[PDB]
């Protein structure tokens, strides 16, 4: 149990290791697609549409 | 390819909240109020809690509140309305993950980053697009994959009553439920947090968190809520089992919990009540929760359906148990009388049935003799029944010669194949020869349900 | 356009509806869900909605079609799976594409655009022509070789105009009458009301067994063509070799599955009634209904298959109809009848449930069709059933009754039929067809009940006094009857052997059954010991249990001359 | 403030009262009835009420509180007896110069004139304090001494002062927490909703045991400290000596007894019988009733207030379970707030479910028990407290086929099952061993195992013993004792022997009133060595018959086991236990010569 326990710590760093390349990926994804969804999302929420209800 | 909208539908917050009771909130002036719409009811504590729209009037919508209507103030409350059914957001991350019962998380992870808005209430699928499971899945449990086969796509619920090890067996199910890599989703109902730790525990040991979902209600959890439960534990698992083309095996433990709240629910409604008080639909509502199971000809899935149930007071007449059993096809039935004795599984192979073994139990499938051995077994094991009533009722003494070789089998056949222990996995063969060990304490000619053919060929 | 005022559920209740009637299908919602009104009181008229109910929001237009619950009657009926109000599922996943079914489908009920070669009948332009008459024939597949396309019923006119002999379809009209002054169109399909019978010349006494197949029903509960079962492997036995000219296999709450094994099983199973191995589905149509569908849907599954089977023997053709647990169809009008709050009558079922169970068991029964030529039908009602108010209900209309046994299940013994509880009320009936072919029938039928009823009576001693001393004769009646259940009465339906035992074959093994019997009387009646009576004549009980196994595929005359070698060994034997 | 509309029972439909919330407290009536509202209709709030409503009159104001029916909590809880209100029957004695509860009495929850020896926590001023964290400790009794006030538990932020140690009353600001710029000050006691269970950091699995000092109950069916248990049983089964003896005995810190619908003159007996026992606990005799609170809503008294009695006693264990202290709530006849639960639904109409109850029963019931189990308190120090609920279950007519029954066994994990037949022979406390369960066995192993490591295995042997007995007296009264063998005799003899001075616990004796762990290991080893030895001399070829002639002294030696008194010491009664273990295989040993 003492020797498990051990390594751990090791795990758990090798673990972290492994996640931040996809923490890389996530951001460079975020800043290449941050322009575009801000546009899409700035497009959408003004210019509303006007509609009656269908049953109106 | 993939189609979406970036749409925004303003929404309706209304104030006019009429009266409340019991899980109930009557609105007064809704404009053009929707059937089964989803509304938030922003509380005077600021507090929101997500409802549904069960009857709509010329006006009124009866909106049930899933985390309850205590502290609903008439004056203060304002209900928002949405716009759509209740919609679960899906993604293939989905699994790995803990939520409660409305759907949020529990574990410290984030909102699930949504890849499909799927209404939880689900499509029905064309019977023509439903293929027939023939394919076996080996629980490892003796009692379940001799006399009881699973196939792959059935939905076989365990009836075991109050204070039984059916989360011991359905554990063990989960735990080794491979064919003669099972995507899990669980639907905790009400159980208790023992329980509930106890499933997660096992999930963890037996590796099986990396790819399963629970949908964690509590005991202390709202009781309204376990109607959107069911509904959001089975639509993950249609969409992981055929938009992922995954193989899921879906437990929805505790569905008397479930009928108990479809009971509260529908008795501040006045609805006209079934047996038991039950809802008259409730034959519907299992339905539609049940049903969603089986293989379809174009996705590649499977959704094994093993709704756990507390039949109350051990009862198969109880409208909970009778109508899942109309419903699913066959049961596991969980004895109280083999559990005192001290069996482990208590399956009482006598109530219990699987619709789908006169298909996936041998000849090429798993094994020639698998069909014909289980006939005999519960054709010797009801005969033992009986014996033991007559030695019970008019001595021992008067028992036949065939009785006494009855009782020995019955004793020899609880002691020996349906007692294991859990963590062991025996194959199906492994549980189809100790099988045979049994039969062999009759003579040839006292086998007549085995067929000769397989009679001269394996005794 | 009527207006919906409430939602709850299936029940709809839609306002500005005047005008409006009873059992009247109306189309409800923006996206045409097909509903029928169940209760109009002033402007309102609540409506059950055989489609998913959620999204239809207040002031959503409903419109009213003038026409009851309608299946649309016509060739292309055979091998098509049907929903429960005849939708048909394979031309839904067709079009759509999908697995799913899709909200407000409106996919005809029968194929338009499959040209029909269609020969027109004996009727010529200029003759008067009546309801339910044959004006031409229409070629549909290689078991219905003439789809004989009847008027509609309850139309009548002088014919004006006749198509001549062609390929049409269901959307080109092939007949004109010119009824009352007022010129119509007659095409090869035409709607009927489920709810409304198909009318007949006369109903006529049903005379003619129907051969289910299994050696117990057959044997001592036999239904005839133009009965009804209420049954508990027969479904497919009864599909395949009961030389019905038809079969409208009907599922109500059918488990998922279940549905899907026989959508499955049907297609693949083949017949050899004809000249050559054909399929079951050329024969059948299928109201497959699983429990997830509407339950107004599955409470009209029923009356879909029933007008089915009425068009089908309408035609001529003795047709069965299987209906897959008429419990859910009962359990589907009681869980309707809480929805619209009407006072629930016995175990909670409503109270009309004796009144609708028997408009549906009297559909049955063999009736000359109505209009010329004559022609004779019989819908044969095999319903399945699960102390029940819907059995004790169904009870007091069925005229036969196979009650499955608990015991006998339990003992994994197939069938397990209840000989004790079991009945055919048809049994003075068919003495017209077993005297004239199998002149022994019910005297040895007779004789086997009589035995087993003995056993049974015999058996409640042996359990409470252990049977030590029972008399020579008891001993030989009650070896008899463990005999008789043991070999004829159990059947294993998948074996080859006893896949269909036919009427000869049940025949022969009941002579020879009874002839042991009264051959080992005869023995005790001698004096000599049944013990060693036993010991004996082991040789012929061994033939006996195994003449089981005589394969009827050897034929009748070959088969029978066997039966009679084993009845001959019997009585040389009785020398010992 | 409302009017009154309509009164039916406990039912007071109130009207032009828009702007009450479900749940929320009103005072119904001029005398200020307490009451709840359950239901609301446009103005109308049907009100039920925790008072006798006989008088009110139509127009009677009816005030609306703002704030759910909430507990005080804090110092002064002990040793006090309470109505279902959290109201001091005392108090309300002594307001009242009567014997009789006043309709209306509003008697504060805690005594306010009482000062108490505030210490402070090892918070200082400045710290960022979260909800539930201790910030001084007052002196409540020899016995309950360190009654850490916690902080609320929805109350967060920095400490700007906290006061220095010494005496206060609760009315007395101890603390003032800045958040967000808002001050609030804090005194010794803090006000809290009882249908909202109080927060815990993570619940724990329960795996030590709660000691009953029952030898039936801590050796056939355990009860964890956090485990929910359920007593049903008929009328003179037990239930309520049971919880007694649980309450005077148990290895619990503290204990909150509740009487929802109980008899009056078992809380008289209660409050006459604490102080004259003490607890070994702490190092001192010091009383029982300094470790015990009370909510005693007798049978007679509103229907209504079973509910709020439950909730506050429930409220109380949560509460004590967060200062860290293992509780043991016992909620006495929990059927009775079924029943009132189903008189307060037919006074609103509502449907039925299954035998008159509501349809929310069980819901209700899962929720209430759900409040139990072990669980590391809210804030910092770390804290392990722990509540167990020994609720007794009622069933209507003695057969356990009742709702509440059914409904309390779907959810507790302990069923100590009573039986009347037992306890009409006096064979007490009449569990009945065949239908009674404990699903912490399992979870006991971890503590059987470093204490007492062969109580499992004796335990799951004396379980055969009794099952093969019971099956094999049911054969013998119908098939006479002629065919049984000398094994089967054997274990007759040593069932009776064993369901007659083993299981049997004579409370409100000198001896058997307390059979603790040790002495009950120690009795069952002796009672399993018995039938062990026993055995093997039957199987050396020795007759029944005259063995038991010849070992009748040994026999008399282990029925009278049960009479050393457990006063001696575990030291003492260990000895003699084995004293009497050799004597009895001495005593086999010359009778097989
Ligand atoms: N363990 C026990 N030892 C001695 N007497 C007991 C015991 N249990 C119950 N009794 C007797 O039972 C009576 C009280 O039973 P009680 O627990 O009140 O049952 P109920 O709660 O059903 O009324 C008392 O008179 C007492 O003498």
């Amino acid at each position: 149990e003492q020797k498990n326990a051990g390594g751990v710590g090791e795990l758990e760093k090798k673990a972290e290791a492994g996640v931040q390349g996809e923490l890389a990926e996530i951001k460079k994804i975020a800043e290449k697609k941050k322009d575009d969804v801000v546009k899409i999302l700035i497009e959408t929420v003004i210019k509303p549409s006007a509609e009656v209800h269908i049953n109106a | 390819a993939v189609e979406q909208g970036f749409n925004v539908k303003p929404r309706l917050n209304y104030n006019t909240v009429s009266g409340v009771n019991g899980p109930l909130v009557i609105l007064e002036k809704v404009k053009f109020p929707r059937y089964n719409e989803i509304v938030n009811l922003t509380l005077p504590d600021g507090t929101v809690r997500q409802g549904q729209v069960l009857e709509i009037r010329g006006d009124r919508a009866i909106v049930q509140v899933f985390e309850g209507t205590s502290g609903i103030d008439v004056k203060k409350t304002t209900v928002e309305f949405t716009g759509e059914s209740l919609r679960i957001p899906v993604s293939e991350d989905m699994l790995g993950r803990i939520f409660d019962g409305s759907g949020r998380p529990i574990d410290n992870g984030p909102k699930v980053f949504a890849e499909d808005y799927l209404d939880i209430n689900g499509s029905p699928i064309n019977p023509y697009a439903r293929i027939y499971p023939e394919e076996m899945i080996s629980t490892g449990v003796s009692a379940i994959d001799t006399m009881n086969s699973i196939a792959r796509g059935q939905k076989i619920p365990i009836f075991s009553a109050s204070g039984l090890p059916h989360n011991e067996i359905a554990a063990q199910i989960c735990r080794q439920a491979g064919l003669v890599n099972f995507s899990i989703v669980f639907a905790a109902m009400g159980v208790n947090l023992e329980t509930a730790r106890f499933f997660k525990q096992d999930f963890e040991e037996n590796g099986s968190l990396e790819r399963t979902s629970l949908f964690l209600n509590l005991a202390n959890d709202p009781t309204i809520e376990r109607i959107i439960t069911p509904r959001l534990a089975l639509t993950t698992a249609e969409y992981l089992a055929y938009q992922t083309e995954r193989h899921v095996l879906t437990i929805l433990t505790d569905m008397s919990s479930y009928a108990d709240a479809l009971r509260e629910v529908s008795a501040a409604r006045e609805e006209v009540p079934g047996r038991r008080g039950y809802p008259g639909y409730m034959y519907t509502d299992l339905s539609t929760i049940y049903e969603r199971a089986g293989r379809v000809e174009g996705r590649n899935g499977s959704i094994t359906q093993i709704p756990i149930l507390t039949m109350p007071n051990d009862d198969i007449t109880h409208p909970i148990p009778d109508l899942t059993g109309y419903i699913t096809e066959g049961q596991i039935f969980v004895d109280r009388q083999l559990h005192n004795k001290g069996i482990y599984p208590p399956i009482n192979v006598l109530p219990s049935l699987s619709r789908l073994m006169k298909s996936a139990i041998g000849e090429g499938m798993t094994r020639k003799d698998h069909g014909d051995v289980s006939n005999q077994l519960y054709a010797k094991y009801a005969i033992g029944k009986d014996a033991a009533a007559m030695k019970a009722v008019v001595g021992e003494e008067a028992l036949s010669i065939e009785d006494k070789l009855s009782l020995e089998f019955l004793e020899k056949f609880e002691k020996t194949f349906i007692t294991q222990g859990a963590y062991e996995d025996r194959t199906v063969f492994e549980s189809l020869d100790q099988a045979w060990s049994l039969l062999r304490i009759y003579p040839k000619e006292m086998l007549n349900r085995i067929s000769p053919k397989i009679l001269d060929e394996f005794y | 356009y009527g207006a919906i005022y409430s939602v709850s559920g299936p029940v709809v209740i839609a306002e500005n509806m005047i005008g409006c009637a009873m059992y009247e299908l109306v189309k409800v919602g923006h996206d045409n869900l097909v509903g029928e009104v169940i209760r109009i009181d002033g402007d309102k008229a609540t409506i059950q909605v055989y489609e998913e109910t959620a999204g239809l929001t207040v002031g959503d237009p409903v419109l009213r079609t003038g026409k009851p619950l309608s299946v649309e009657l016509g060739p292309g009926l055979m091998e098509t799976i049907y929903d429960g109000i005849q939708r048909p599922l394979k031309a839904i996943k067709e079009e759509s594409q999908s697995i799913y079914i899709p909200r407000g489908i409106d996919t005809p009920a029968l194929d338009r655009t499959i040209k029909w070669q269609f020969t027109p009948g004996k009727f010529q332009v200029g003759d008067h022509i009546s309801g339910g008459d044959i004006y031409g024939s229409v070629f549909e597949n290689s078991l219905i070789s003439s789809h004989k396309i009847l008027l509609p019923p309850r139309s009548r006119g002088t014919i004006t105009w006749i198509a001549p002999a062609g390929e049409y379809t269901l959307d080109e009209k092939i007949l004109e009458v010119e009824f009352d002054g007022k010129k119509s169109d007659f095409t090869l399909y035409h709607t009927w009301p489920v709810r409304v019978p198909r009318p007949v010349t006369e109903k006529l006494s049903a005379d003619y067994p129907l051969l289910t197949g299994q050696r117990v029903l057959d044997a001592l509960f036999p239904c005839v063509q133009g009965g009804t079962t209420c049954i508990p492997v027969i479904s497919q036995s009864l599909s395949k070799y009961s030389n019905s000219d038809a079969i409208i296999y009907v599922g109500c709450g059918e488990r998922g599955n279940e549905m899907a094994e026989v959508l499955m099983e049907f297609p693949e199973l083949y017949t050899e009634m004809s000249g050559t191995k054909e399929p079951i589905m050329k024969r059948t149509t299928l109201v497959a209904n699983t429990s997830n569908m509407p339950v107004a849907a599955r409470e009209a599954s029923i009356y879909t298959g029933i007008t089915l089977a009425e068009y089908f023997r309408d035609q001529g053709k003795n047709v069965s109809m299987i209906a897959d647990s008429s419990s859910r169809w009962a359990e589907a009008l009681r869980e309707i009848s809480g929805r619209l709050g009407e006072m629930p009558a016995d175990q909670g079922f409503p109270a009309y449930l004796g009144a609708k169970l028997a408009s549906f068991y009297e559909r049955a029964g063999k009736a000359v069709a109505l209009g010329s030529p004559d022609r004779t039908g019989s819908v044969s009602i095999v319903a399945a059933v699960s102390s029940d108010p819907v059995t004790t209900a169904t009870l007091g209309i069925t005229q036969v009754f196979w009650g499955l046994d608990k015991k006998l299940a339990q003992r994994k013994h197939f069938p397990s039929i209840n000989t004790s509880v079991s009945y055919s009320k048809y049994t003075n009936v068919l003495n017209k067809f077993y005297d004239s072919n199998y002149p022994e029938f019910p005297v040895l039928r007779d004789r086997m009940k009589e035995i087993l009823s003995n056993a049974e009576e015999l058996e409640q001693v042996v359990q409470l006094v252990g049977k030590s001393a029972l008399s020579d004769s008891d001993k030989i009646t009650l070896d008899v009857a463990t005999l008789i259940k043991e070999d004829f009465l159990q059947q294993n339906g998948y074996s080859t052997y006893d896949a269909f035992c036919p009427i000869w074959k049940t025949f022969d093994m009941m002579r020879a059954f009874i002839s042991y019997h009264d051959e080992a009387q005869k023995a005790v009646a001698n004096g000599a010991n049944w013990s060693k009576l036993a010991d004996s004549t082991g040789d012929v009980k061994h033939a006996v249990s195994s003449s089981k196994f005589f394969e009827p595929s050897r034929g009748e005359k070959e088969v029978h001359g066997e039966f009679e070698k084993l009845l001959s060994t019997m009585q040389e034997r009785f020398a010992e």
